[PDB]
């Protein structure tokens, strides 16, 4: 099982955003994917942070915490430079940004906009039928900030000025995990402990693929045009479907299966890979910490790859 | 007159026209609508207050239910608190959200958010010169429950079409009945004592089992050894339970490969 | 109280029969009376009958 | 504490509290003033140790007589507390007496010490 | 004296005093018979039956 | 009844809590301790024999394990998981106790100093094959090395010059503690107490804006310790008697600075108040050193005897608060004392709960992590809950 | 300096006499006819 | 329900007559002085008479008899029965008799009250049912003749279940008996009503408060190692603490500093409630003993304060009142006998008090910093407040001369408090 509590790729795959446990603190960590280690802990075990995400005009990370912050932290230099707020202490699930507007759900339903060019609150704001949230989504329209895409158990597409739910698709048995935005119109969406990736249309509400894997899944992460989604399955293996919006039928097996077996037999996990064009950015830890990379190239491999190291 | 916090919650007094309101900061002000004035405040300060009641049999007790999970009975002929009661309902679920008592009767009915209903009796007074000065602590009675989370796996426990096994999500193993509803009760996670002589395995804090993801069943030796079997979440082995004496048994199997429990099954 | 009472009458007794300075005010005698006394009461204080 | 003869150097209260607590391994020593007096009157005592830090000195020094009356060997250790917590009682004992058995483990151990005790009278 | 022996787990009850007024003997329909001072708390002869 | 001294009375019926139960307290509760379990730190990688010694690095996160199975392993610890990083095996040497070292000066050595029951002890270097040395040469002091089957390893300004450097310190045969050099090797000087030495502590005291001497504090087998300062030659500069003890077995002192919980800022030393000698006879007499500085024959504030037989590990919390004695002989056999009270901690080391036979036991530096390591191979992780 | 000051106060403590099960039991022996000014310095004699 | 709880529902209502012979006997042999054989043949003018005489001396050693005399000791008592009356009668006579026994509780020790109040439990069945008035309002009484007398004549109470195995039994319950009877809050309660309506009657005397303190020291003590029931326990002892430190004689007074003193070593409490407790204590001080008790519970209690905020302001509202109760002179005297019990924190919050609120004896702060001992982080913080104070005010010399002692002890400590705040140069240069 890993110890890297959660990991997150900056855009155009230079940089791993990771954080892992170290004595009850969290040791935040950045690493290049060609040294980087003089990177921060916080305070105390009751103050663990719970999602992250990049920013790409200078280059950090915004990590939701649990006692009721965002901290925007630069990279470059190490200090948190501001802390965004709530007036609320409850724990942010889940944060998303676009351009300039910031959008992080609660554990305690509501949702609050900000903007990381201002530095306050806008809308401070709940809606019916929502019970839980962990996942939200700003969509990609250009500068579309309405229409957003709020994901638990069952996934809600939810204006923000209508500021009401105007679709709503079957989820899963489970907690929603994944929920990402693939084409202008198509998001992938699975939930953990079940192996099944479902893709939606954004106007219809109907399934239209079913991805499977051969195990659950960790995190995905898809090309520039929805043409290819590797994720990282949990017992440590790479799936890679190439070309999933074609036409076996219904259901789509996995096509590429990387996993990385060293010299003497023993099995390494993988955890968080990322593939742009043609290329692909696979991720594991070789000691207790610090981890290791590889730029696989991804479309000349065979089905299957056994990489040694 | 403007009040100067939200008054949550209210409840009409069996005393002449005064009405309890219940502040989202803990204060429980009685107004007086003849005289269009309040006769008393108490303070439950920190704390949000969920719900009001009063008893009606004669003596005289107000009962606030505090959505921090807490209920408290105060005493208005001393301005005391007779008894407080401490987490009857969990506090993520809401807390107490209804807390009656009954007309004439000392008996309150309590449920939250949690899928909890409890009723409590207070018990006659155990000083028979002074009496209604020492009040006992209001005694458990009969509840009814589910187990707050949506259950993950079904069984029926015999031929007869009676009883059910819910696995739920909140790590929990219940048995509903299908008759009439008064056998809904939790298989409790007490270990047995493994045989050797030496004392038992897992946790000693009451800690719940992982999350319970397939069982299997059947009613062909019941009560003479173990009945049901059941496979966790990511735990390498799979546990068995007792369908007569509804708790745990003694022997776990283990999966003898070190990988997850996924399927298990038991010959008829 | 018989065994205790003859414990601490061996002390008192060797100690004035073998002390070749003492003021004879008793000060280790009343001492173990004390302490003899409160033995006393905190060994009938107990009572065996099950409440 | 002038009362207290002999009692022993370091080195010497360092020996024979080794054989103390190997005496008190082999269960062949009895503890406490009134049992060293019961077993020195029936006579079966090799030698005896007396703590000097009591607060009379009487309480022990009784003993001594009736050992110079059985020609016994005698010696006093600064510490009731070293003497507890070397014949293994949680309590501070004043004197113990070890008993004889020839077929110990032992013996000449007890019998060295019991020579570099009656050597100094 | 004004006394309440209400019983509900047998039918419906049937009095009759003693010559003199001390003694009270009760009698259900479906089995209950009982024999009992009332002005003392001294039931001295209950006996269900099945009849 | 109405329509609208008395202040106890008034807030008592505000408020129905009365502790004050936050993190408002900055000390540990008395006769009450708030501790879970976590997942065994021998649990990724199995041991093969009695963990016999447990360390902690001063400052990153890892826990240094070395047994009498002829390896030493250094896991990654946190609460779900933990893993291996390193695990380096000596073939034909078993170490009898193994421990980090990290120099005061640079913070950047971070040796390792490994040492069995033969004669040398082995010193590795982390900077992430790795290479290690072979201390194996006393100088001038050949027949007074039995063994390097216990030491220690403290930090010393030089006392003209601030050239801070390390020091290992051996136990001797005869009445002899050597104290050589970390880096180097030299001999520096060997002092020597008669009867046995049975075990030592590093005492450390400042005397100005960085700058500080050290101090060895030496026991007897009987009872009376000698303390003498080193950071000029070792000659002794207070000798005193414990109150009672005979056997005694394990010293240690502590509650500032010590070998558990060194510094790395050198202005971070601090004088340790709590020392703490313990016997075989189960007893444990603690002082303070604020009343036992010049006194030559001070009064035990606390003489435990809670737990029997004889104790092998006494150590302390990294900020003097928690001491913990254990056993090694008897099964279930280690116990937890609030310190500043001396107090028993009832609740937590109770028979549901699995010590075995507890070998050796550390504390970590900052994070309240607690490792007991028994006879079986494994080592359990508790977290206290209020660091 | 702000873990030495936070260090500092909780080395700067002293040893607290506690309270246990039989701490008063002794009480009851001269708990007749005495002033209660000398009751109550016995019981701060108890404590501290 | 049960036909056998119904009945003995009416058993004990009507074990207060006698309807033959034998249950006549066997109600009227229950009496205080003789025995069975004796007293079964008395008729009620002789002890009525005796019991006349008995109140006579006990009204001529105690004024307040006479209205007993005129009312319920009369002649026409020994005619008037217990049960033919009405009900309100009969609740009355009922705090009548509440009022003779709470009254007569403290006289106990004498052959007089003992033959005067065996008439009305001879003749008004107070041994059968005003049960419990007569029980905890002799219990303080329970190493005596008296006390086994009373039990073995009386029927136990349902709360005082756990003396049942000293009935008939010749030796006196013991102090631990007597301490499983405080236990359970359900007595407790019970017990500390009657306490009150004793308080408001003004009957409290020295033994029953001696004896009330020793049962709820030991109750504590029985608790020390359950957090459960302590926090369950506090809102009875330390309320009525309260209004037992209502009251006026010095011996109800320390009585409570006492329960108040125990409860706060025995748990760590809240500051707010031990600053309202010491509000309470120290607005109502009268007599001699009360100041230096009050002095020393103050002290201690707040000594026990683990967590910040244990050396802070105490406020202005009940500072005043400690400066008017309490002069600055006498705290010295306090200070300066020999024994010193543990006084730092509160002294340290005294300090930082006097610093911040009165500013104008300077003296007496030096004075007493001088000759108590202190520990570091108390005299850090109070020369951190000083230096807030020397750079609020103007510096006169008391204030350089307290600080030259700060500078000529611990220098380092001083140093370091002004490298948190600015250079000594500075502040060499103010002063």
């Amino acid at each position: 099982d890993s110890p890297v509590l959660q990991s997150a790729y900056d855009p155009s795959g230079q940089y791993l955003c990771y954080v892992t446990v170290a004595l009850d603190k969290q040791r935040v960590g950045v690493q290049p994917t060609q040294w980087n280690e003089n990177f921060l802990y916080l305070e105390d075990s009751k103050l663990k942070v719970t999602c992250l995400k990049w920013v790409n005009d200078t280059v950090a990370i915004i990590l939701g915490m649990n006692n009721g912050e965002i901290w925007l932290y630069s990279v470059l230099a190490n200090e948190v430079t501001y802390k965004f707020t709530t007036g609320n202490s409850y724990e942010i699930k889940d944060i998303d940004l676009m351009g300039n507007q910031l959008w992080c759900i609660d554990s305690s339903d509501a949702f609050y906009q900000f903007d990381l060019l201002q530095f306050k609150l806008l809308q401070h704001f709940r809606i019916n039928n929502c019970v839980q949230l962990n996942k939200l989504t700003i969509v990609p329209a250009g500068d579309s900030v309405a229409q957003l895409l709020v994901a638990s158990h069952s996934i809600s597409l939810i204006d923000i000025e209508e500021k009401k739910v105007v679709m709503t698709f079957p989820g899963h048995v489970s907690p929603v995990s994944t929920l990402q935005v693939i084409t202008n119109e198509f998001f992938i969406s699975g939930a953990e402990g079940d192996r099944f990736l479902n893709v939606y249309d954004i106007h219809s509400g109907m399934t239209k693929c079913v991805l499977v894997a051969e195990s659950d899944i960790k995190e995905l992460s898809h090309s520039g045009q929805a043409d290819s989604i590797a994720v990282t399955t949990e017992d440590g293996s790479l799936e890679i479907f190439v070309d999933p919006l074609v036409s076996g039928n219904k259901s789509k097996k996995s096509s590429k299966k990387i996993q990385i077996v060293s010299k003497d037999g023993r099995k390494v996990p993988i955890y968080n890979a990322f593939i742009n064009k043609d290329l692909l950015n696979v991720s594991w830890l070789q000691n207790a910490t610090m981890p290791y990379f590889k730029n696989l190239q991804w479309r000349e491999i065979p089905n299957e790859y056994t990489v040694e190291i | 007159n403007e009040f100067p916090d939200q008054i949550t919650t209210a409840e009409p007094a069996p005393v002449l026209d005064i009405i309890a309101l219940g502040t989202v900061t803990g204060e429980v002000i009685m107004f007086n609508m003849r005289k269009g004035k309040r006769i008393r405040t108490i303070k439950i300060p920190q704390s949000r207050i969920s719900s009001l009641s009063f008893r009606t049999d004669g003596s005289s007790h107000l009962s606030v239910g505090t959505s921090s999970g807490d209920l408290i009975f105060y005493d208005l002929d001393r301005r005391s608190r007779i008894h407080v009661l401490k987490n009857i309902h969990r506090e993520s679920y809401g807390g107490v959200t209804q807390a009656t008592f009954l007309n004439g009767q000392p008996i309150i009915v309590t449920s939250g958010g949690d899928n909890s209903l409890k009723e409590y009796v207070f018990d006659p007074s155990l000083s028979q010169g002074s009496g209604d000065v020492v009040v006992q602590p209001p005694r458990y009675l009969r509840s009814r429950g589910g187990h707050s989370q949506p259950p993950s796996y079904i069984a029926f426990a015999d031929s007869q079409s009676h009883f059910m096994l819910s696995a739920s999500k909140d790590r929990s193993l219940w048995s509903f009945s299908l008759r009439k509803d008064a056998q809904s009760q939790e298989m409790s996670q007490r270990l047995h004592k493994k045989q050797d002589g030496g004392r038992v395995g897992g946790s000693t804090i009451k800690s719940k089992f992982p999350e319970i993801v397939a069982l299997a069943i059947e009613n062909a030796r019941i009560g003479e050894w173990e009945n049901i079997i059941t496979a966790h979440k990511d735990e390498k082995f799979a546990r068995t339970w007792d369908m007569r004496n509804k708790r745990v048994g003694r022997w776990t199997f283990d999966t003898t490969d070190d990988g997850f429990v996924k399927s298990v099954a038991m010959s008829q | 109280i018989a065994r205790v009472l003859a414990a601490k009458a061996a002390v008192s007794l060797r100690y004035d029969a073998l002390a070749e300075d003492r003021d004879d005010s008793g000060d280790i005698g009343l001492e173990s009376r004390a302490k003899v006394e409160n033995r006393l009461s905190q060994l009938e204080g107990r009572d065996l009958r099950t409440t | 504490n002038p009362k207290a003869f002999p009692l022993a150097d370091a080195a010497l209260t360092q020996q024979i509290l080794d054989v103390v607590q190997q005496a008190a391994n082999l269960r062949q020593l009895k503890k406490g003033a009134n049992e060293a007096t019961k077993t020195l009157n029936r006579g079966i005592s090799e030698f005896i140790i007396m703590a000097a830090d009591c607060e009379p000195i009487e309480i022990l020094l009784h003993l001594p007589l009736l050992c110079e009356d059985k020609n016994v060997p005698y010696v006093f250790v600064p510490s009731r507390v070293a003497l507890g917590r070397a014949c293994g009682v949680s309590r501070p004992v004043i004197a113990a007496s070890i008993t004889t058995n020839d077929a110990s483990a032992i013996k000449t151990q007890i019998y060295a010490v019991k020579d570099k005790i009656e050597t100094l009278l | 004296k004004a006394l309440d022996l209400s019983l509900k787990e047998f039918g419906p009850y049937h009095i009759k005093y003693a010559k003199n007024g001390t003694h009270l003997l009760i009698t259900g329909r479906k089995g209950h018979v009982a024999s009992m001072d009332w002005r003392k708390g001294q039931l001295r002869a209950e006996l269900f039956l099945n009849e | 009844d109405e329509s609208d001294i008395n202040a106890l009375t008034k807030i008592l019926s505000t408020t129905y809590n009365y502790k004050d139960t936050l993190s408002n307290s900055k000390l540990l509760p008395p006769k009450k301790l708030d501790i879970v379990r976590l997942k065994d730190a021998n649990a990724s990688h199995p041991s093969h024999s009695a963990i016999q010694s447990l360390s902690f690095h001063p400052s990153k996160p890892l826990l240094l394990t070395g047994g009498y199975d002829k390896t030493l392993r250094i896991y990654h610890i946190d609460g779900k998981t933990n893993h291996l990083v390193t695990s380096l095996h000596l073939v034909g040497s078993p170490i009898q106790t193994c421990t980090f070292y990290t120099s005061l000066s640079n913070q950047n050595q971070q040796n390792i100093f490994t040492a069995g029951r033969r004669r040398y002890m082995h010193s590795w270097d982390l900077s992430l094959t790795a290479k290690i040395e072979k201390f194996s040469r006393l100088y001038g002091h050949e027949s007074t090395q039995r063994s390097f089957e216990n030491f220690k390893v403290a930090h010393l300004q030089n006392s003209q010059t601030n050239s801070v450097h390390g020091i290992v310190l051996l136990q001797g045969n005869n009445g002899w503690i050597n104290i050589l050099h970390s880096t180097s090797g030299l001999w520096l000087m060997g002092c020597k107490i008669e009867g046995v030495i049975t075990d030592f502590c590093i005492d450390y005291q400042p005397i100005s804006r960085g700058k500080f001497r050290t101090i060895l504090i030496a026991v007897n087998a009987y009872g009376e310790v000698w303390e003498f300062d080193l950071n000029k030659n070792g000659h002794v500069i207070r000798r005193w008697k414990d109150q009672g003890g005979v056997g005694i077995t394990k010293i240690q002192v502590g509650g500032g600075t010590t070998t558990t919980c060194p510094a790395l800022q050198i202005s971070k030393i601090k004088q340790n108040r709590w020392l703490a000698v313990g016997s075989e006879s189960g007893f444990v007499n603690l002082y303070d050193r604020n009343n036992a500085m010049t006194s030559s024959t001070p009064t035990p504030v606390a003489a435990l005897d809670q737990l029997t037989t004889t104790i092998s590990n006494l150590q302390f919390s990294p900020d003097g608060q928690i001491l913990c004695m254990a056993s090694r002989a008897v099964k279930d056999a280690l116990r937890l004392v609030h310190l500043p009270s001396c107090s028993v901690f009832s609740n937590w080391p109770t028979s549901g709960t699995p010590l075995g036979k507890v070998t050796s036991v550390a504390f970590s530096p900052s994070g309240g992590l607690l490792a007991v390591g028994n006879e079986q191979g494994k080592v359990r992780l508790w977290k206290l809950n209020h660091y | 300096d702000e873990e030495d000051i936070a260090l500092e106060f909780i080395n700067g403590e002293k040893k607290d006499k506690l309270v246990n099960m039989n701490s008063f039991t002794s009480m009851f022996d001269n708990i007749q006819n005495v002033q209660m000014d000398t009751f109550f310095d016995r019981v701060m004699k108890v404590l501290t | 329900s049960s036909l056998s709880d119904q009945l003995a529902q009416v058993a004990s209502n009507n074990a207060t007559v006698a309807l033959d012979r034998k249950r006549r006997q066997k109600l009227h042999s229950a009496s205080l002085i003789y025995n069975s054989k004796t007293a079964a043949t008395q008729d009620y003018d002789f002890i009525f008479e005796n019991a006349s005489k008995a109140l006579e001396e006990l009204s001529q050693i105690e004024p307040k008899f006479a209205i007993f005399s005129r009312t319920l000791f009369s002649e026409s008592s020994i005619s008037l029965d217990r049960n033919v009356q009405t009900k309100e009668e009969i609740k009355d006579l009922d705090n009548a008799i509440n009022a003779y026994l709470l009254l007569a509780s403290s006289k106990w020790y004498l052959a007089p009250t003992l033959h005067a109040t065996e008439w009305l439990v001879r003749r008004f069945q107070i041994h059968v049912k005003n049960t419990e008035m007569l029980l905890l309002s002799t219990l303080n009484y329970y190493q005596t003749p008296v006390f086994k007398r009373i039990l073995s004549i009386i029927k136990l109470p349902p709360l005082f279940n756990c003396l049942s195995n000293f009935v008939r039994s010749e030796k006196p319950p013991t102090a631990l008996t007597m301490i499983k009877l405080f236990n359970d809050m359900d007595f407790l309660k019970l017990y500390t009503s009657y306490l009150d309506q004793c308080i408001k009657h003004n009957a409290t005397y020295t033994n029953q408060l001696l004896f009330t303190t020793c049962c709820f020291i030991n109750v504590v003590a029985f608790n020390s190692n359950n957090d459960e029931k302590l926090n369950q326990l506090v809102p009875i002892l330390l309320e009525i603490s309260a209004k037992l430190l209502a009251s006026k004689s010095k011996d109800c007074q320390i009585a409570a500093h006492t329960i108040l003193v125990v409860f706060a070593t025995a748990l760590p409490l809240k500051k707010t409630i031990i600053l309202a407790a010491m509000e309470t204590i120290l607005s109502n001080l009268d007599a001699k003993e009360a100041k230096h008790s009050a002095l020393l519970t103050i002290c201690k209690l707040f000594q026990t304060l683990k967590g910040q905020g244990n050396v802070d302001q105490l406020p202005s509202k009940i500072f005043k009142l400690f400066d008017s109760k309490f002069d600055t002179v006498s705290i010295l005297t306090f200070l300066d006998k020999e024994d010193k019990p543990v006084c730092d924190k509160f002294i340290t919050s005294y300090t930082r008090s006097i610093a911040r609120y009165d500013r104008s004896k300077l003296n007496i702060i030096l004075s007493l910093l001088k000759k108590i001992r202190l520990e570091r982080y108390e005299v850090r913080l109070i020369i951190t407040d000083l230096i807030y104070l020397s750079e609020i005010l103007e510096d006169k010399s008391q204030l350089v001369e307290l600080f030259e002692y700060f500078i000529s002890i611990n220098e380092d400590l001083v140093l370091k408090c002004l490298k948190s705040l600015g250079l000594t140069g500075e502040l060499f240069e103010i002063r």
